[PDB]
């Protein structure tokens, strides 16, 4: 790897550095490299690679959809193969990333973690991967949506055993487990029903919590209610 | 319109 | 090249489908590859290689400047080497980008532009992409702070003799020219003056142009004077 | 605060 050589210490310094200059493909290598070293990331570290690699497949994923609405036009107009093309090479480029991200967390970030809190991080993260996988998956598609959703199940069992119903990795776990229902699976009634015993239950909760960790649980919970609002 | 997933 | 087997024209239809997708590095791929098919751009073509390349180096100049920053407040604090090579990474690779253009402009652009549209432009971009390298040099400087110079003089010189004082080329050359002179050249005298008397002859020369042309030119000319209300 | 440069 082309990080080999660098400190751990100096990867995450440069990690944040391209943080502060929004150059998310260099955060996602310095973060890769880190990982590589073979230690076990910390909270603050595991938040640093999930930031930088949501981004660098986030701009993919616009790019893909962007392209895959002009594919569908032409398909209605007049005629060649270009649009085709670019799309597919897009989508080769974020199925590379997906892939990478998936085998990070298959060697040996996931088996060597056992706190709830860092499991939970890694498996919800897996689902959220093999997500994006399945967005753009053409049968094939079946056996990436049964990973997505295994990989979120096995988080959604230990967050529920494990965390306070407030947790903000609990919350976030739930509200993306709720968008493969909707968007992935076709079933939004589990969708609508998960998003709303997911508020509920933290609501309860609240009374517990500082002001700091109230304002953290509460901007999560707003996003439930938000796509509670669009589904209903 | 899309569902809101997760910030970071 | 990457791009030698692909037709020109699917070319140019995949630059246009990354720039609706705001895949910006594609795009500059893309065009490099139509140019170094060998014929002349069109009016159109132009502007695709200019907005690919812009925004390119437009976002390496922004992190630039996030880590210079960084940079320089840490030599005011407590002290590693991390800072100084992460920003010399992210400055190599927009020296890189300003080479590559340039080379394209010398190999053949440049030489192949006849008309006053066409060579204006090219040598407009010469005098950008040597205002960038300058932005980022350290001694040197000042034989990059010269071709600069030198490339906007002979655009400028032309521009006058061959186009009317409303013309968008004319304009932007003279408003990234006064901006040369403010930001790199140390004379922001010669700035105002310059920026004043092309917006006063292009404002005695609106009455000449189509509503559409109007808008053009008047657009542009908001920027001049954006200028001068900032530097007086 | 920057000087404006030409846009696209
Ligand atoms: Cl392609
Ligand atoms: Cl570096
Ligand atoms: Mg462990
Ligand atoms: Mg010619």
């Amino acid at each position: 790897g082309a990080m080999g050589s660098m400190e751990r210490a100096s990867l995450i310094q440069k990690a944040k550095l391209a943080e502060q200059a929004e150059r998310y493909e260099d955060m996602a290598a310095f973060m890769k490299g880190a990982v590589e070293k073979g230690e076990e990331l910390s909270c603050e570290e595991r938040n640093l690679l999930s930031v930088a690699y949501k981004n660098v497949v986030g701009g993919q994923r616009a790019a893909w959809r962007v392209l895959s609405s002009i594919e569908q036009k032409s398909n209605e107009s007049e005629e060649g193969p270009e649009v085709r093309e670019y799309r597919e090479k897009v989508e080769t480029e974020l199925q590379g990333v997906c892939d990478t991200v998936l085998g990070l967390l298959d060697s040996h970030l996931i088996k060597e973690a056992g706190d709830a809190e860092s499991r939970v991080f890694y498996l919800k993260m897996k689902g959220d991967y093999y997500r994006y996988l399945a967005e753009v998956a053409t049968g094939d598609k079946k056996r990436i949506i049964d990973s997505a959703r295994s990989a979120y199940q096995e988080a959604m069992d230990i967050s529920k055993k494990e965390m306070p119903p407030t947790n903000p990795i609990r919350l976030g776990l739930a509200l993306n487990f709720s968008v493969f229902h909707y968007e992935i699976a076709n079933s939004p009634e589990e969708a609508i029903s998960l998003a709303k015993t997911t508020f509920d239950e933290a609501m309860a909760d609240l009374h517990t919590l500082s002001e700091d960790s109230y304002k953290d649980s509460t901007l999560i919970m707003q996003l439930l209610r938000d796509n509670l609002t669009l589904w209903t | 319109v899309r569902s809101l997933s997760e910030r970071l």
